[PDB]
């Protein structure tokens, strides 16, 4: 996911990007921060708790983790057409 | 200059979120007073203010490695993670 | 123009979004899926689409009241 | 040569779709922030300079045809047009 | 002459009718959505400036019969008569 | 207590405690609008407001009048208690 | 003199109804636009300075009592009064 | 001495918005830069700047009814309503 | 204790959210105009907002007995486990 | 004089970043504007006053303390007019 | 009295943005913060030891210590009057 | 030589409050930018006059065009590295 974020964000809406990077270890605290700054915005809010998931992890093994987090709870119904793109 | 290539790495990939970086480096809040008057509309060059106040203030102590701890310690590592690899090609 | 009378009195990421940017406006809402969904379907032959999506959902009240408020 | 229908272009578009048409070329997300946090409260200037930030990553050569591949693969022909017509 | 009176006459008037009104007269979406991403979650500013716009793009002459006109091409006669009322009152 | 009078009211209780000293339609839909999902905050926000609005005066006998008038007396004054 | 109530006056209320009184006593909105641009995230030097241009336009001469009328007109009561005590 | 008069009539009428009206008075964005870094908290005299270069490079062209033609295009009615007041008046 | 929250208003800052902080600090000797003021400088930016409410309480609250307010204020607040966040943020940082 | 000389001072004491406007109004060229402002840039009550001197040394008999007043009440500087004028009233009385 | 030096590299090191509150409680005018603003155009600390500097010119020799450690109590600074109060203590 | 100065017209007309990236890139330290930075509080085109001064007079004998927009490209600017093509073509063709 070195600049994938903008086209998965596309697939997911907020309910699966926030539950994901809440799965991952995004604090509370910054989930808030981005709402509060971009409320009544919600194609920014996917975004950038996406790339602060993406920097409180880090660089190595980006993919593997969101092919099991997108899929694990009976969602792999749509999580096929994300590896298209890719 | 060693630091400086490792520097330019952290000036152009975090933007709002250095105020973190500049309190959890040993940076008082008049100094970033002081960072956000010098340039009002300006990001880049305030992250490279606050990164060259750290410096300063570390002198010898402040080398990379540090530097990578410390941001690693701000919750964020991509950027620790570009610099490290940037210095094991450079 | 021409989506502010077509409001009328009537990728599902856009429309998940635009649910959840404006839960407490209904007008404003409606508004905003009905225009991206004009844009979607193209910039020609609007009002024939318009009709064909109409005539398929059972509703030619709208189309008739459509047409009094093209002419 | 779109150097001088930049911000005709611009004002065409909203900055949700402007800011995914960067996105979508491949700008960097500290760009976004520094722009943003350059020009607060103005949207026109905001749209302009990542309109000129665009241009500045991608080139003269092969910009219009660019540009109108982006917004025709995004369902957007209602915007794309409108640049052929002014320009 | 309406220059001095872009602020009461939003005060009076809501945003949703606002909005509404000056998309009936000549304006586009890349400067309501430009207004709308400035004054963020402040729906004052918001409303002065789509009022100002309008009275911008529509010059000095034919305002307040235009404002009236538009008011009457729609549901709105108890906002007119409450415009009128107003002006009346303060002129 | 605003936000404990907001959970406490419910939203017909607030609207009319709003509207029981002559809150403005265009000040309802401007609170409303410059704050979405943070019911608190802009409940917090019409109550100051009112406060203003009301004086000083005629406000401690003004939410009585509205809590008599929800036939909900006993509760609102254990809210007021606790305040002051 | 109003001149040592106008520090405080901006510090005891919000910045937008200020606004809305400096207009409606007649101030363009080019002057508005002026302050708010002359001080970005600088709210209390915008207030100061939006009361202090109304003072402007207004004059000395008789300075207070209409502020303190035109307040009680837009239901600032509080601080019509509340200026009077400090 | 008349287009003098007529930059006081927008120059204390026109605000925020004074970018469409200098891009469409053929003036460069790097000249645009250069007068928001020139004033940076003098937004009038950004405008009084903006209109004074787009006069020096129109020259003779430089006439009230260019002004006012281009205001009228790019959806500045008033303004240019205005400043047709004003010469009227005159 | 006798802690210097000096150097622990950003990190505590962070650890809080902003309708939270917002209510303790109004429920704490805060009034309307300060907060609107914060609001209307740092529009868009609440990992900002946060500290610069902390920094105007604590400004305004001096230096003695201005921890153990804030935990007996989140004490009655019944949210006593941001209380026992912050103690042991503090007790690693000492 | 000293008559004049005690109206600058209020206007040097209580104009700020508008002196430009006042200029403008008080038949001051823009580059005359332009070359004051980079002449003192880090005294703004020394442009005030040259921005009054280049008035007071052009209108020369025309420039009375009622022409001053009146043309600060033509460019919205009502308070500080009022202000020279209760100087020039008080001063009246000797 | 040179602990008000002491005191002054307290307050530059602890007030930044609302640096203005104290020219305002203090004795400093409004044309006169806008000239210390225009004199330091980017820094921030020099215009808040500015501010205090003109200060104590005005005051002279009426005001040492404690007519700062209580002008930083009406404009709450309640934080930075404790800690000019701890260094004159020591020393 | 004059062929030279051409192509500094350019860039001075196409950037203008980015030019810390083409200090940082063309080998500016930054407390020279922060010397041009105080010395030009106003002027954005003699800041970056400035920039490309200095770092021609550092370069030498290496300031070359090709150098130059080798430069002006590596640091992310393409818009200005077409326009700076541009014009050494036309002086080539024109002697």
């Amino acid at each position: 996911l070195s600049k994938y974020i903008t086209t998965i964000a596309g697939v997911m809406t907020l309910s699966q990007v926030k539950g994901f990077v809440r799965k991952n270890g995004v604090n509370e605290a910054k989930i808030d921060e981005i709402k509060n700054d971009n409320v009544q915005d919600t194609a920014e809010q996917k975004v950038q708790l996406l790339r602060n998931w993406h920097q409180l992890h880090g660089k190595k093994e980006a993919y593997d983790t969101l092919i099991k987090d997108l899929k694990k709870a009976n969602l792999c119904t749509l999580a096929e057409k994300i590896q298209t793109i890719i | 200059e060693d630091l400086c290539a490792a520097f330019n790495v952290i000036c152009d990939n975090v933007g709002k979120d250095w105020r973190r970086l500049a309190r959890q480096l040993k940076v008082s809040d008049t100094k970033i007073d002081s960072i956000e008057d010098r340039y009002p509309r300006n990001l880049t060059e305030r992250v490279r203010e606050s990164l060259r106040i750290w410096k300063n203030t570390e002198k010898e102590n402040a080398t990379v490695a540090h530097l990578v701890g410390a941001l690693r310690s701000c919750q964020m590592n991509l950027v620790a993670d570009l610099v490290q690899e940037v210095q094991q090609a450079r």
